[PDB]
């Protein structure tokens, strides 16, 4: 079929701390090879290829425009920080967490947002990190996330082992537990 | 709820055009001249020989910047101004700074502007003070928002505005281009005699709202 | 509260 | 760091199709909707507070399609090399029989942006309560993309996501069906 041209413009906004520290990437991307971009940190486009060498001199003698992209970290990036604050960094979804099974134990936290979670095992109030397998953070796409965090045991008559979850859409840590 | 530019009298429309297209700005002088504790005058110093009183919304403000090199800007007028002696006394509220108080670099706004949600192109203002009154950079908004968008023209479509400055910290302020609280620059400008300056450095950037 | 866009830029010819 | 807010855009040819949408961690919080002229919010939710002017969309996707051509020259008319997805069909959750579910079919590190995907019910195109989301962005420059199929888990029945891209010989068909 018919060859592909592809041009792509990506402007990222990088923040750290809140909105402390705000870097600007504005870059330019024909076909899968980024030609051209301008960092904040640098303050003036740079070509990243040769392609984008024409460009990159042609815009920095645009002062209107070079001060435009610099003041751009203020105008774009933070006023757009606080726009979705609300619904974005503020976000939080509980996850819904599971457990189920020489052996292999399941734990299963699903539903929650952010990614950012910690799920550790248990065996009688004693931390296993040991044969402890996963499937990593998985993105789900809809802005959930979800995991399984699995422990290889030997489980003997009484055993309790608890799986805990600490994530920031609950204060205390959430715990099931599974009785052998 | 924005004030509409029908609420003006064409008095203040004209009063509003005339001092942000063209504010009064003098770099550097000197004053050792309180006038009702409130002012500090500066003889001779004003537009065509005038001498100009700075009124300051309390004694403490105006004493601050006694005898000291001073940086002025801001709107000027005549009507209603307190007269010092036999020459003629011209009238500006706050607009003052230390004129030994430069920024490195010089430092540059940027300003977001929507009318009725459209997004527009983004305006720059510039400032090498250090420190700068919130004056100085409403003026300069509202000369581009003057020249770009006729904000202060009886026939023009935009009949409500709101500029906003943002601080990087989660700091705000805010006025309605409608509001004036009055025809006459004596009333119009009373609202900058605090003399309210922010940090360059701490500025973050201005967004515009206006509206047909 | 808006979204605001970064303007795209023209490249040289 | 902490966060990222990616304002993505890109225009195609010779299928002259663009995209503009805005990024936030690797989730889409909203596009502009090229044909309706509209922005689409990921969630219903951000759209109640937070707003965007569709027209501010085009104008940028008619000066990508302008570079687009300016690029494409400057290059020699080099197309772009075709880079097949990687397809894996998850689960939103852990599949218990007869308990709703949604089947996600994650298509990864592809280009150009253009896809063709059928979910298949035993055999036969589904339709009913499929959902997707547009290109997403990665730092390699290549695209994300997601489908789902809400389902009832059944022992009597066999899923299939189909994925058809230019740098496959054979469509991707990704397989599902309970185990038990
Ligand atoms: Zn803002």
């Amino acid at each position: 079929t018919r060859p592909r041209f592809l041009w792509q413009l990506k402007f990222e906004c990088h923040f750290f701390n809140g909105t402390e520290r705000v870097r600007l990437l504005e870059r330019c991307i024909y076909n899968q090879e980024e030609s051209v971009r301008f960092d904040s940190d640098v303050g003036e486009y740079r070509a990243v290829t040769e392609l984008g060498r024409p460009d990159a001199e042609y815009w920095n003698s645009q002062k209107d425009l070079l001060e435009q992209r610099r003041a751009a970290v203020d105008t774009y990036c933070r006023h757009n920080y606080g726009v979705g604050e609300s619904f974005t960094v503020q976000r939080r979804v509980e996850p819904k967490v599971t457990v189920y099974p020489h052996n292999l134990l399941v734990c299963s936290v699903s539903g929650f947002y952010p990614g950012s979670i910690e799920v550790r095992w248990f065996r009688n109030g004693q931390e296993e990190k040991a044969g402890v397998v996963s499937t990593g953070l998985i993105q789900n796409g809809d802005w959930t996330f979800q995991t399984l965090v699995m422990l290889e045991t030997v489980p003997r008559s009484g055993e309790v082992y608890t799986c805990q979850v600490e994530h920031p859409s609950v204060t205390s840590p959430l715990t099931v537990e599974w009785r052998a | 709820d924005l004030h509409d530019k029908s609420e003006l009298t064409d008095l203040a429309l004209a009063n509003a055009y005339g001092q942000y297209n063209h504010p009064f700005i003098k770099e550097n002088i000197k004053s050792d001249e309180i006038s009702g504790e409130k002012d500090l005058i500066f003889r001779n110093q004003g537009d065509s020989g005038n001498d100009l009183r700075v009124k300051f919304a309390t004694a403490d403000l105006a004493q601050k910047f006694k005898n000291k090199n001073v940086d002025i800007y801001g709107a000027s007028f005549y009507y209603k101004c307190e007269k010092i002696s036999e020459n003629i006394s011209e009238c500006l509220y706050g607009g003052t700074t230390l004129n030994s108080e430069k920024l490195a670099q010089e430092r540059v706004i940027g300003a977001n502007v929507w009318v009725d949600g459209i997004q527009k192109e983004t305006e720059l203002i510039r400032t090498n003070k250090k420190n700068v009154t919130l004056q100085e950079l409403d003026i300069k908004i509202r000369k581009i928002l003057s020249d770009k968008y006729k904000i202060y023209y009886k026939d023009s479509e935009i009949s409500k505005g709101l500029i906003e400055f943002d601080m990087k910290t989660p700091r705000d302020y805010s006025f309605d281009i409608y509001d004036l609280k009055g025809e006459n620059d004596y009333e119009i400008d009373k609202i900058y005699e605090d003399n309210k300056t922010l940090k360059s450095d701490d500025i973050s950037h201005i967004d515009v709202n206006l509206y047909t | 509260p808006k979204y605001v866009k970064q303007n795209t830029l023209k490249l040289a010819t | 760091e902490e966060h990222v807010i990616i304002q993505a855009e890109f225009y195609l040819n010779p299928d002259q199709s663009g995209e503009f949408m805005f990024d936030f961690d690797g989730d889409e919080i909203f596009h502009v909707d090229m044909a309706k002229k509209e922005t689409v919010w990921r969630l219903e939710e951000f759209g109640r507070f937070a707003s965007f002017e569709a027209q501010g969309a085009l104008a940028n996707i008619a000066v990508d399609k302008a570079n687009l051509e300016i690029m494409t020259k400057r290059s020699n008319y080099t197309p772009i090399t075709n880079v097949p997805p990687e397809v894996t069909v998850l689960t939103n959750s852990p599949v218990e029989l007869r308990e709703p579910n949604v089947l996600i079919c994650f298509i990864d590190k592809f280009t150009p942006p253009v896809v063709n995907v059928t979910w298949l019910r035993n055999g036969k195109p589904v339709t009913t309560g499929v959902s997707e989301t547009v290109f997403l962005p990665r730092e390699d420059h290549l695209f994300r993309k997601f489908h789902y199929l809400p389902f009832l888990p059944s022992t009597e029945d066999v899923y299939d996501c189909r994925v058809e891209h230019w740098g496959l010989d054979e469509p991707l068909l990704k397989h599902w069906e309970f185990d038990a």
